């Protein structure tokens, strides 16, 4: 029978020992596959992807024999793979992964007539990376994906990248970022833990450019909105104090509140962040607006509040100008 | 002949019958007739771009070896237990981004054998599965959410997927949603795969959404209506008083802001503009452009020359004002029927 | 020997098809099943689901497994030996998401009578769906269900029946927050015919009446203060302008905050509440005394001073009378 | 003797034991003896009722074929492998709402046998196990949370539990809990059930929790005093300041209310009132009855005879409000401190 | 010979090793080194008083019965499967609440055996294990907190725990901590724990946090700073601008008082007085003291033989100017110098 091939092959196969026990270290190719990539977890600084991983090597105890021959290879049931050996591929920085078994385990196996088998089996993992905040409404973010393994040693397993594609991603569609070509450098990053040894590893790493489109009109559209209604109210006539004074408290509460309302939401740090320094700048040019008012009024109690207030509404224009100009060069 | 002894004569140790070979090995590819009944819809939400979905996925195909002629009745329903001892598929969903089965009392799954060799099995399963959306015309929007089955352990010369010709997806007749209705009609077409080992079969289904305006309508247009139409009040005001017509400005204002950051702190942070955001900041501009040129007609009433150029810029003043006055009604009215003919069709 | 006794009735040497179904292709068996609450609460309109603890039962009669040798009628078995024979397969319609208990055992109970009747029960916790409506939410009506039908096999082969006397029995001390669980409850059939055959549904409504108590007392109570809050107000002669402007601003200050706390609890449902509405009249009336107050102020500014007060006084009889109208028209339509 | 035999003779496919059949089958019943040790309580909240709770669940009973008499040693540790292959009770928590095993490492549990044949048997558990409270005093309250144990698949006529008679529910010193207190003394009381089947038995444990008043005086208490002695300082002044008074006026009723919002967004919504509640509520009504009064004050201020008239009552009322708030603090803290 | 036979004679079928029996029963204790390396720090959080770490914990332990003689190497390799059949040590955390392994395409369990019969365990663990934190100081704490490893199911007299000499705790140099700075110095004890059922062998693990206070220190300290000098520039107007004044007042407490609601927001509820809670109240203290400075000028100029009181009011005025700002910066010294040791 088609059955009796693989019994054949299985039989008198110990699938706890490793091929060439005594021999040189096997050399297992690695090709992922991301099929669904999430979004990133600012509070949590981690991201959620979904991908076919795949491992082919080579066990010369799998050799077919001169009764088969099939077209390319024979494919064995899913269920079969807990009578191989394999190695065992963990992620590193892994928080919380799960296999996918809705119907059956999402596990292709093909056997090669040389001995060569390749095994992908479904993945869902939730990595963590390193969320860097400077620079926040323009930043680079580079997130890691280590592989390595931890039954075994750089003597006896090894993990090399496809020469050709190695990463296939088919459509991203990011709700907000995107990437285009990622880099396999970093390749060895061969892990050396004291106490057992050294352990191979290999890293991706991709390349996420945030789209400043929403923060664009999120964020700086009102704080600017804000500003120019304490510029107008800037215009108006001192003494109508009642009229004066709200529309700067109204300003400085506002930034106030927009701070508090956006600061809380992304992730706690303890350095300085673009958009921070942003509202601060906001926030400090309507305080200083509404303390040239007081010190106007101060000198009310004639003409020397007229000179100061064309001063003041001259000065502030270029002012502000200047300050956007160097902070969308510096920044951007 | 006992009940007992035909079920493991036909599938057990005594059949000789391997689970592990998919039925007509080295032959033609295997037909998979599946049609999927949806029980409970609902869970919608955009912050994930998922949904919540409960199923029952149902399969016919055929296997030679199955066929029995023993029994006068032609179907006969078998045990769960001993449905997990032959050969099944092994579809899976493209995008299921979380699922579990259900194992309330017992694994949940129905199996039929025909007498001519057909098998009908059925299992209840939950899908968090995940659609791409667009947020172009948000509050108004038609939304395309799909499910993909797919085989992922054999290629397309051995496994084939098809839907039902009649009656494809069926749905519950209790079924509702919430700020969802559900179209009739359910799109259903292939996904042919290509990945690095060979090809894989594919089919997919495709649900319109639309999405009831009420509560959106309600509470992201009414207030900011009436706001608009309060910033209008103060046009009426007299020049003289300043700090009303600043006050009531500012209210308006500070108003119209809550109002436009409670309504995108639902929303995921996408970056194309939505419909609704550029909305809220026309209506921004216009209560913002009111202000302004009250504070640019204070300008000019206060600035006066040097009987001293007179009542002269008062007038032209209270020119300024009542042309504002009956033409920002005129600009508000042709800009909402521009935008609801816009993007209602 | 109780061990051979019990291996007899189930087991290998027994020599009993587990997999085969009670009488096969004879007439179907009839299951008496009933249901314990023991734990209800956890109702959530934002999820539209509730979470439920049960103790639930089957019962049937199985001549294979009768014995007349045991001295004993009505015979304790164990777990273990429970998932051994065969058991009925009764699902939930609409469980959205259940799991079983393992805490020191499965917590399962199986009791062989003599002549051939067998309870078996299991404990079951269900957050399950119900649909709900809030139209009336202060004071909405609820009806939730719980489906138990079968899946593996059809109608003609099997059938569920509730025990005729005392099917839902509840802990007497059953308690819920905001929410009393009414004592009838209805019971009635759901046979439903899907694309293969037609399966034996059953069904147990449940009639739930929520809590008026902390939402009259928080919403509605401060919203009548500031009213006649506003109308001390508007007692206030025209002259002293700062106390009744200070008296429209604080009330309108703290009406809106109330409407502000009252919308932000439920899902975004798209009809109008109810709750909602009374809100909104109330804030209406709040900014109608407002803007009468700055109507005043404005026709005093410009022998006028004797018609602003008749229209002051006017409005002070009869703002009074069209809440009350109001109020009893809105209490006796919701109520009734 | 080697272990292995000893250890499969005792229980095992040599024995010959059978661990579905309990202890003395149609004899007398089998009392268990059950204690607790209480590891980690905390995260509780009233948010969903219950409170989670980690422990040493340990039992002792006999079984008469288990006993050995070959080691000279008494008693014996076993193997949580082998452990599972006898028989064990079924107790379960009838108001567990949810609980788990632990298996880091291993599945960590504990079996001990003696000559005689009493065996102890002790796993770790967890329970989010939930208590109906009341929050009638709820600045104020203490509350019996409870937790039970019975059986279910046995009859009061096989099993009954009972607690030991001597150190019952032994607590960790290092536990501590924030905003609780854990009452030293714990009732120990019968919850025999009556279901539809049979009656069960059950033993039930009683803890007693207060609420640290420190954190809601303060937060609440000490605010509300602040901004009614500043309502109180405003009246001082006279009626010429109009603006300032009508100002601070605003300030005081929208600083009690917006503490009054910011202090109820976290308690269960139930119907009847709490104790808390009703403070804020009268603070409230005082700030708001100060306010109407200056602006009554301020509407009767042309002749001067109406002047005295305002000033007397301004005066009458400055004397009046702190005696009333004096006297409703005491009443309303004698109240709700014996009750 | 072959793998497979020296496989199985070590242990399996043919070997007659029984797991479940502890090396060297009836015998003297078997010691065991056990150390953990430190892979994933952070999300340590102050609601539910906890946080969570990914360790690779390591135990080598003497096995007599496990010695081999046969293969040349003293160090030899094998797969988790077989290490799932032999005895094991049943440490457990004692304040896990909750964990759980890893099960990525294998069970990722390092075994290793020497030839004179050390073997070396090895497996990666997740821990949400509690700690439990004290804020008398929280903006600028430190905290202490405990992983305690002991045995479940056996004696002081048959197990004891030993922390290796060298390189007992060990973290990756990519560690980083988010909101925190973990201390290179990690003390270690013992934890000998007297339950009722004999003494039970304990070892335990003690890292120092210190809390970064930059975000806490701009997020909190600057708006309610800005908000105070806010307050300082309305006090500096004319009494004649009487509204205007007193309207900017109403706002400057208001929004104060909110921002303090919103500190507490994500912080437990605890009973004692916490650090920022100080500050805070001083500040709400300052501003409204300010607006009844406001309202008691107001009161003194508009009482009215008319330029005493007008001057009495700008003294007062001007001294409330001088006093307030150096008032501030006395309070904003003592409370830095006080807290910060
Ligand atoms: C990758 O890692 C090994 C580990 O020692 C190192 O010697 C070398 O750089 C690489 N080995 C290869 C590529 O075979
Ligand atoms: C369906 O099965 C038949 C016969 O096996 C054959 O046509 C083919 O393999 C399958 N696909 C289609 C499209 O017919
Ligand atoms: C079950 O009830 C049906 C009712 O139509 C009856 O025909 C049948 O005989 C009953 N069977 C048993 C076993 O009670
Ligand atoms: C067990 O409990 C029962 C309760 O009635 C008691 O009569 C009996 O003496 C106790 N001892 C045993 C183990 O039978
Ligand atoms: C382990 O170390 C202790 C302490 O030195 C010693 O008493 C014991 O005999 C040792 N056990 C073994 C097996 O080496
Ligand atoms: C069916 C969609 C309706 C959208 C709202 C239309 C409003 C028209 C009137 C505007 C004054
Ligand atoms: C449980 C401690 C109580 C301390 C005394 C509180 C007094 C509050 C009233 C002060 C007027
Ligand atoms: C952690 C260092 C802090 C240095 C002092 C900062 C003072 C900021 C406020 C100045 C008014
Ligand atoms: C490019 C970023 C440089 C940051 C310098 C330190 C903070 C300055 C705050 C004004
Ligand atoms: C005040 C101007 C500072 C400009 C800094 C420029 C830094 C460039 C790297
Ligand atoms: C650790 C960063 C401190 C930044 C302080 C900025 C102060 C601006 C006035
Ligand atoms: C929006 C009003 C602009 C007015 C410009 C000045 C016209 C003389
Ligand atoms: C915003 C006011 C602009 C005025 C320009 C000068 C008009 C003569
Ligand atoms: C005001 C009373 C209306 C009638 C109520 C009738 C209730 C049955
Ligand atoms: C309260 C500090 C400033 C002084 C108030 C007025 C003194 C009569
Ligand atoms: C007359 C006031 C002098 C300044 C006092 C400052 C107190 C800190
Ligand atoms: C936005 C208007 C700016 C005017 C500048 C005049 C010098
Ligand atoms: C207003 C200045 C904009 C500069 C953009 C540089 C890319
Ligand atoms: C469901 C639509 C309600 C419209 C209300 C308009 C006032
Ligand atoms: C595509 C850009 C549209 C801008 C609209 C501004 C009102
Ligand atoms: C030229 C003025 C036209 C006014 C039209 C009002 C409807
Ligand atoms: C079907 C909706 C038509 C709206 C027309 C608005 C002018
Ligand atoms: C049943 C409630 C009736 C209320 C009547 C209010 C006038
Ligand atoms: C169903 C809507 C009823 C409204 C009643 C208003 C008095
Ligand atoms: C126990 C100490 C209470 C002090 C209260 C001060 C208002
Ligand atoms: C580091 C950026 C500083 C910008 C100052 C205007
Ligand atoms: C879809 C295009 C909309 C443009 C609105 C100005
Ligand atoms: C463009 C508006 C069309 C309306 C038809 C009724
Ligand atoms: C307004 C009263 C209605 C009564 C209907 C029975
Ligand atoms: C205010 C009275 C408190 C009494 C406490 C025993
Ligand atoms: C305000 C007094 C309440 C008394 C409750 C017994
Ligand atoms: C600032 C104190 C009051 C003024 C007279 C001493
Ligand atoms: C310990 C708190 C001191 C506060 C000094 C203003
Ligand atoms: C240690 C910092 C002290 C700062 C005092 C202004």
């Amino acid at each position: 029978s088609t059955s009796n091939i693989l019994n054949r092959l299985l039989v008198s196969y110990d699938p706890r020992i490793r091929p060439n026990f005594k021999g040189i270290p096997v050399d297992v190719v690695v090709n992922i596959f991301i099929n669904s990539f999430g979004s990133i977890q600012e509070t949590t600084m981690d991201y959620r992807v979904n991908i076919f991983l795949r491992q082919k090597w080579n066990d010369p105890r799998l050799k077919l024999p001169s009764d088969f021959r099939g077209s390319d290879a024979l494919t064995v049931d899913p269920t079969m793979y807990k009578c191989l050996w394999k190695p065992d591929l963990f992620f590193a920085n892994e928080k919380s992964a799960n296999f996918h078994d809705v119907t059956q385990e999402n596990i292709l196996l093909f056997i090669f007539r040389d001995g060569d088998v390749l095994v992908s089996m479904r993945l869902s993992i939730t990595l963590s990376c390193p969320l860097d905040l400077t620079l926040f409404p323009m930043d680079t973010q580079r997130c890691k994906m280590q592989l390595e393994s931890f039954g075994y040693t750089t003597d006896d397993l090894r993990f090399i990248w496809q020469s050709g594609d190695p990463v296939q991603l088919e459509k991203i569609a990011l709700p907000q970022f995107d990437i285009k070509k990622e880099d396999i450098e970093y390749g060895n990053c061969t892990k050396y833990y004291k106490g057992t040894g050294y352990y191979t590893c290999v890293e991706v790493i991709f390349t996420l450019r945030r789209q400043v489109g929403f923060y664009m009109m999120g964020v700086y559209a009102p704080t600017l909105l804000i500003v120019v209604l304490s510029w107008l109210s800037f215009w108006i006539n001192p003494d109508a104090s009642a009229a004066r004074v709200p529309l700067g408290i109204f300003s400085v509460l506002s930034l106030a509140s927009e701070c508090t309302t956006l600061a809380a939401e992304l992730p706690k740090v303890s350095y300085v962040k673009a958009l921070d320094v942003w509202l601060i700048a906001c926030l400090l040019f309507g305080f200083a607006s509404l303390v040239e008012y007081a010190v106007v009024q101060v000198m009310l109690n004639p003409t020397a509040a007229k000179r100061i207030d064309l001063y003041a509404r001259a000065l502030f224009p270029f002012c502000f100008l200047f300050f956007n100009v160097i902070y969308w060069s510096i920044y951007l | 002949m006992s009940p007992s002894d035909f079920l493991d004569k036909l599938m057990g140790r005594t059949s000789g019958y391997d689970a592990r070979i998919r039925p007509n090995f080295k032959g033609p590819p295997v037909n998979v007739s599946c049609n999927i009944f949806i029980n409970s819809f609902g869970s919608i939400a955009e912050t994930t771009m998922d949904y919540r979905v409960n199923i029952f996925l149902r399969q016919q195909w055929n296997d030679p070896r199955l066929a029995y002629n023993e029994y006068p009745d032609d179907s006969l329903d078998l045990d769960p237990s001993m449905l997990d001892s032959i050969w099944k598929p092994d579809l899976f969903f493209a995008n299921e981004k979380g699922a579990h089965f259900h194992e309330i009392t017992t694994d949940n799954k129905l199996l039929r054998i025909s007498r001519n060799g057909n098998v009908l099995y059925s299992i209840r399963i939950t899908l968090t599965l995940a659609c791409p959306m667009d947020l172009k015309n948000f509050p108004m929007d038609v939304q395309t959410c799909i499910m993909q089955l797919e085989s992922f352990g054999y290629t397309m010369n051995d496994l084939i997927f098809e839907w039902q010709e009649q009656g494809a997806v069926q749905v519950a007749d209790g079924l509702t949603l919430p700020q969802f209705i559900l179209k009739e009609e359910k799109d259903l077409r292939y996904c042919t795969k290509h990945y690095n080992t060979g090809k894989f079969t594919c089919i997919e289904a495709r649900f319109h959404l639309e999405r009831q305006m009420g509560y959106y309508l309600i509470q992201m247009y009414i207030p900011s209506l009436l706001i608009v139409i309060l910033s209008w009040i103060s046009f009426w005001i007299n020049m003289d008083a300043a700090p009303a017509r600043v006050g009531l400005g500012i209210t308006t204002v500070l108003t119209m802001t809550t109002q436009s950051s409670g309504s995108r702190a639902s929303l995921p942070k996408v970056s194309y503009v939505k419909a609704i955001d550029i909305w809220m900041a026309v209506c921004l501009l216009f209560v913002f452009s009111a202000l302004l040129e009250y504070a640019a007609v204070n300008f000019v009433s206060r600035q006066h020359k040097e009987e001293e150029m007179r009542k002269l810029f008062i007038q032209r003043a209270k020119k300024i004002d009542k042309i504002s006055r009956i033409g920002f009604p005129m600009a508000f009215l042709i800009f909402n029927m521009f935008y609801w003919i816009i993007y209602k069709i």
